[PDB]
């Protein structure tokens, strides 16, 4: 459970965990590259407790706009959802409130870690991962050679600010 | 492109206490200015790997019956086999290249499997389709003939090419062992590489070192600020703590954005030789390499793309 | 979340696209207070419940140092009766811990309890012992028959 | 970024280019930059092959025992005649003297097809 | 190229003083990256030769 500290020398927030280290009698609370207190000392039994704060960080919503669809997706980046209280657990996070397809076809919003976000249609938001498009193959052969008999040219226009 | 991190205005400035959130409102906001520019940098390393990784939207397949006349391609193609998809030069690439606060790593849209997927399709375009796949629609156009509208760009007579060509098969395959034995054992080549990494890894570690720094006042930890002492008397210690804080913050701000103007500057050229020596013949000098060019294989790798350059010498 | 990404970027009209609002954090219910055990106990023994002492003249001064002491088991199990105190609560006398401590071992009567006290004059307080205005600490006293 | 588009003044319209993936996606016609306010607007025509079709082709032809060599495109054959046209659009021609240059010989090359040469001379000498 | 100067952490704050070196580590390591930054600049003027 996330506690809150109260020591003789010791403040702060974690979640106290079993911890390997080789450890002093005489010492109070052992530290972090990080600049964090990974460790204290029990004075009344000999023994060190392994430090670590529980997860924290930002949310990201999904959301189309207002003249579209009213449907969200709560994402929690880097946190595992097991531990927080449409649950697919993928390498940025687990993302709450999207369906999984196993079908990839293009998409806009993106979201992290190689899946994205599109709407899709009794219609609701989908998650799944980002295609590379259509798939051709182009055989090897020595004696074969393509060449066009027909050409179709178009404008292709590029904005640049100055 | 580079490692991402984004400080947050709650957990990084204040110590968990209730009395340090309620003094960042006489401030007014100034971590809307630093969620709105670190977001405009995030669109920016979301905008420069889409053109540069993916220059076309479709994917062309290698064939699986190899006979090149005598043209080793396999070593830079990757492995089916293997689980992960990566080739063998690839794979010499990982493995030599190597908080709690706040301080989080967001990561992009992009993983390391599938980057050498988008390679694996754009070297298939120079094997199969020659330099017709970033022009629209591909043509097939096998090896021999391939070199044959690139010999005539720097003007050089083909009876050169069909007679030696059983010769020039042995030192072509040779020159990527000569770098596949270069980079297992030198590791100095790849600090190109590792030059902007390490510049962020010094940048996390001169975040963590003003925390124990007093800035100024009689102690850097804001709990025995307000407890100990009279919180009359506090308040001249607390507010410039948060200002020493943010005068580590703003010149921590405008140097990570000069790294994304040198991301920026780079891949402009990145995307040049994307441009000119892969997608088709460069015909300037010392731009894809010294020499007479033919040939420009891109590889994966983490937080750059390395290069493969074939010129005449 | 629709409303929350509405919000934070402070226009009634949102654009379609992927945005961070705010942060998400979790309250600790419960706060672990911790303190030793005896460890090295201070030698209350021998000014307490020991044999013979000295004499409201002969008064004999001991520094009681580097161990931990422990003042609550005596005014909450209460053997011992009376107590008035002022400048720091009991409880208080618990919270800040003094670099020193000083006992002195005497015995006086009963109308002279009243008389140790700061700020006083009478017999034991002029020409015995004197407790000054600005003294930290007060009286306990009990019947031992 | 106005340097990188005053290079598309310099280059994709006061001139030619022979880059590619600059002035536009394959090779560049004619740019029409427009005006914009904060900005400027470029209009530029490319040139996209669309509808391929394949053929039979051989990097030389023998004749006498020497080979002769191609300058200008790639040999092409619909399976009976063998012609020569470029890579960009089928234009067949029979071959002359001049699409032909004679280099080396015919055993140096591997998967050279033997066809006879028509110069112009021999119609020309008996009629 | 352009002209190369450099800022010390000691002689351009202080006057040469006692309690201004003292302060200077109160402070903490904000010069220290003023001496990096520079001859960071060194490696890329020397770069550019």
């Amino acid at each position: 459970k996330c506690v809150n500290f109260n020591f003789n020398g010791l403040k702060g927030t974690g979640v106290l965990t079993e911890s390997n280290k080789k450890f002093l009698p005489f010492q109070q609370f052992g530290r972090d590259i990080a600049d964090t207190t990974d460790a204290v000392r029990d004075p009344q039994t000999l023994e060190i407790l392994d430090i670590t704060p529980c997860s924290f960080g930002g949310v990201s919503v999904i959301t189309p706009g207002t003249n579209t669809s009213n449907q969200v997706a709560v994402l929690y980046q880097g946190v595992n959802c097991t531990e927080v209280p449409n649950v697919f657990q993928t390498r940025a996070g687990c993302l709450i409130g999207a369906e999984y397809v196993n079908n990839s076809y293009e998409c806009d919003i993106p979201i992290g870690a190689g899946i994205c976000a599109s709407y899709q249609t009794s219609q609701s938001i989908i998650a799944y991962t980002m295609s590379l498009g259509a798939e051709n193959s182009v055989a090897y052969s020595n004696n074969s050679i393509a060449i066009p008999t027909n050409f179709t040219i178009s404008v292709t226009t590029e904005i640049l600010p100055v | 492109s580079m490692t991402k991190t984004s400080v947050d205005c709650t957990m990084y400035i204040c110590g968990d206490s209730t009395e340090c959130s309620n003094l960042l409102l006489q401030y007014g906001s100034f971590c809307t200015q630093l969620k709105r520019a670190l977001t405009g940098i995030a669109v920016e390393q979301d905008k420069n790997t889409q053109e540069v990784f993916a220059q076309v939207k479709q994917i062309y397949k290698t064939p699986p019956i190899k006979y090149f006349g005598g043209f080793n391609f396999s070593q830079i193609l990757p492995d089916p086999s293997k689980p992960s998809k990566r080739s063998f030069i690839e794979d010499l690439l990982f493995n030599k290249v190597t908080k709690f606060k706040g301080l989080t790593v967001l990561p992009p849209l992009l993983t390391d499997e599938m980057i050498a997927q988008y390679t694996s399709a754009l070297l298939a375009g120079t094997i199969t389709s020659g330099w017709t796949f970033g022009a629209g629609a591909a043509l097939q156009i096998p090896f021999a003939m391939q070199m044959a509208y690139r010999f005539n760009g720097i003007g050089v007579t083909q009876n050169v090419l069909y007679e030696n060509q059983k010769l020039i098969a042995n030192q072509f395959n040779s020159a990527i062992g000569k770098i596949q034995d270069s980079l297992s054992s030198t590791a100095s080549a790849l600090g190109k590489l590792q030059d902007v990494v390490n510049h962020n890894a010094q940048a996390l570690n001169t975040l963590v070192k003003q925390l124990s720094s007093k800035f100024g006042a009689i102690s850097s930890v804001l709990n025995d600020i307000f407890s100990r002492l009279d919180p009359p008397e506090a308040e001249v210690q607390i507010d410039r703590l948060i200002t020493g804080r943010l005068q580590s913050l703003q010149t921590y701000v405008t140097q990570q954005l000069i790294r994304a103007a040198e991301i920026r500057a780079s891949a402009n050229l990145a995307a040049t030789k994307m441009s000119e020596c892969v997608l088709g013949q460069s015909k300037r000098v010392d731009f894809c390499g010294k020499g007479y060019h033919l040939m420009s294989f891109p590889q994966s790798a983490p937080h750059g793309v390395v290069f493969l350059h074939v010129t005449y010498v | 979340p629709l409303s929350e990404t509405k919000c934070t970027l402070k226009s009634f009209t949102v654009e379609k696209g992927i945005y961070q609002t705010s942060n998400f954090r979790v309250q600790p219910t419960e706060s672990i207070v911790r303190f030793p055990n005896i460890t090295n106990l201070c030698p209350f023994d021998e000014v307490f419940n020991a044999t013979r002492f000295a004499s409201v003249y002969a008064w004999n001064r001991k520094r009681i140092s580097n161990c931990v002491a422990d003042y609550s088991v005596l005014y909450n199990l209460a053997p011992f009766f009376t107590f008035k105190c002022y400048g720091v609560s009991p409880t208080k006398l618990n919270d800040l811990c003094f670099t020193n401590v000083y006992a002195d071992s005497f015995v006086i009567r009963g109308d002279e309890v009243r008389q140790i006290a700061p700020g006083q004059t009478g017999n034991i307080a002029d020409y015995n012992y004197k407790l000054p205005d600005d003294f930290t600490g007060c009286v306990i006293a009990w019947n031992s028959n | 970024s106005a340097n990188l588009a005053a290079t598309k003044m310099s280059e994709c319209v006061l001139g030619q280019s022979k880059r590619v993936d600059f002035c536009g996606k394959g090779y560049h016609l004619m740019s029409f930059p427009q005006s914009a306010p904060h900005g400027v607007v470029f209009l530029h025509v490319t040139y996209v092959p669309a509808q391929e079709k394949n053929f039979t082709t051989a990097p030389a032809i023998c004749h006498d025992g020497k080979a002769h060599f191609p300058r200008e495109g790639v040999f092409v054959s619909n399976g009976t005649h063998w012609f020569v046209t470029q890579r960009n659009f089928y234009e067949p021609q029979i071959i002359t003297t001049d699409n032909t240059f004679v280099s080396g010989n015919c055993d140096v090359v591997i998967g050279i097809v033997n066809n006879t040469v028509y110069d112009p001379l021999q119609p020309e000498l008996d009629s």
